């Protein structure tokens, strides 16, 4: 009753690792909770051969 | 009704040339307006020219359907 917690458990004691897949369900997660249309539209791409010039 | 088909057929093969150079054309500057790469503008080239050449073609058969249209015995 002092802490600010629905449960006991606080989580693990060690940092995640890093791993690709647990940074896409994360930012799916995110996109999902944002509900934002307009993410990920380009209204300009530099015309080239290449899909994405640059980067 | 042999009038009415003689002039249908009349006014056909008169705006047979018009319609292949203004509503072809229109097609065309619709691909010009939507299109800004350069291949795609290398390859439309020739489409514009295959449509000069089917401009000619459809005048040649206009000219040769009206002189078989408008030529008299008497
Ligand atoms: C007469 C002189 C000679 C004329 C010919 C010269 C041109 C030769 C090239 C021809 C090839 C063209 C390609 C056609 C396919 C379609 C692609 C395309 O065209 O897009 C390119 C570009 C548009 O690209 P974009 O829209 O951004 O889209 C995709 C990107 O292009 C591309 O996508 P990206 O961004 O991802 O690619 C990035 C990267 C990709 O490329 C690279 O990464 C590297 C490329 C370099 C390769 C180097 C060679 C490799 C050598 C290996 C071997 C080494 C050892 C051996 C050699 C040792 C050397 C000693 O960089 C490039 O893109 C390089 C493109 C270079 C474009 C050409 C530049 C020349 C402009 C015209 C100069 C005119 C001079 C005056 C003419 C005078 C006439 C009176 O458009 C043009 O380049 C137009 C070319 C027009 C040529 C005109 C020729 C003259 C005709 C005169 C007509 C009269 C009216 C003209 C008005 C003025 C009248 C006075
Ligand atoms: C029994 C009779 C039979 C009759 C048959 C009739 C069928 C053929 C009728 C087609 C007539 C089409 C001509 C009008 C379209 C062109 C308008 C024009 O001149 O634009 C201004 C043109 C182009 O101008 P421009 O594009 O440079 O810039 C100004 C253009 N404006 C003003 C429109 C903005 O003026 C010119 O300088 C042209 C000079 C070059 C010569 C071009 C003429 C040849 C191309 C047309 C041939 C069509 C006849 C083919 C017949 C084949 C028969 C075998």
């Amino acid at each position: 009753h002092l802490y600010n917690v629905d449960s006991t458990d606080l989580g693990s004691a060690v940092a995640p690792v890093r791993s690709k897949e647990q940074l896409d369900r994360v930012a799916d997660s995110l996109k999902a909770d944002l509900n934002l249309p307009g993410y990920g539209h380009i209204p300009y791409k530099w015309e080239s051969l290449r899909p994405n010039p640059g980067a | 009704r042999f009038y009415f088909m003689y002039m249908a057929r009349t006014t056909f093969q008169a705006v047979r040339p018009l319609l292949a150079f203004s509503v072809f054309g229109e097609v065309m500057k619709l691909v010009l307006a939507t299109m800004s790469s350069g291949l795609f503008s290398f390859l439309f080239s020739f489409v514009l020219a295959f449509e000069v050449f089917y401009f000619f073609l459809q005048c040649y058969i206009s000219y040769t359907f009206l002189t078989m249209f408008f030529t008299v015995l008497f």
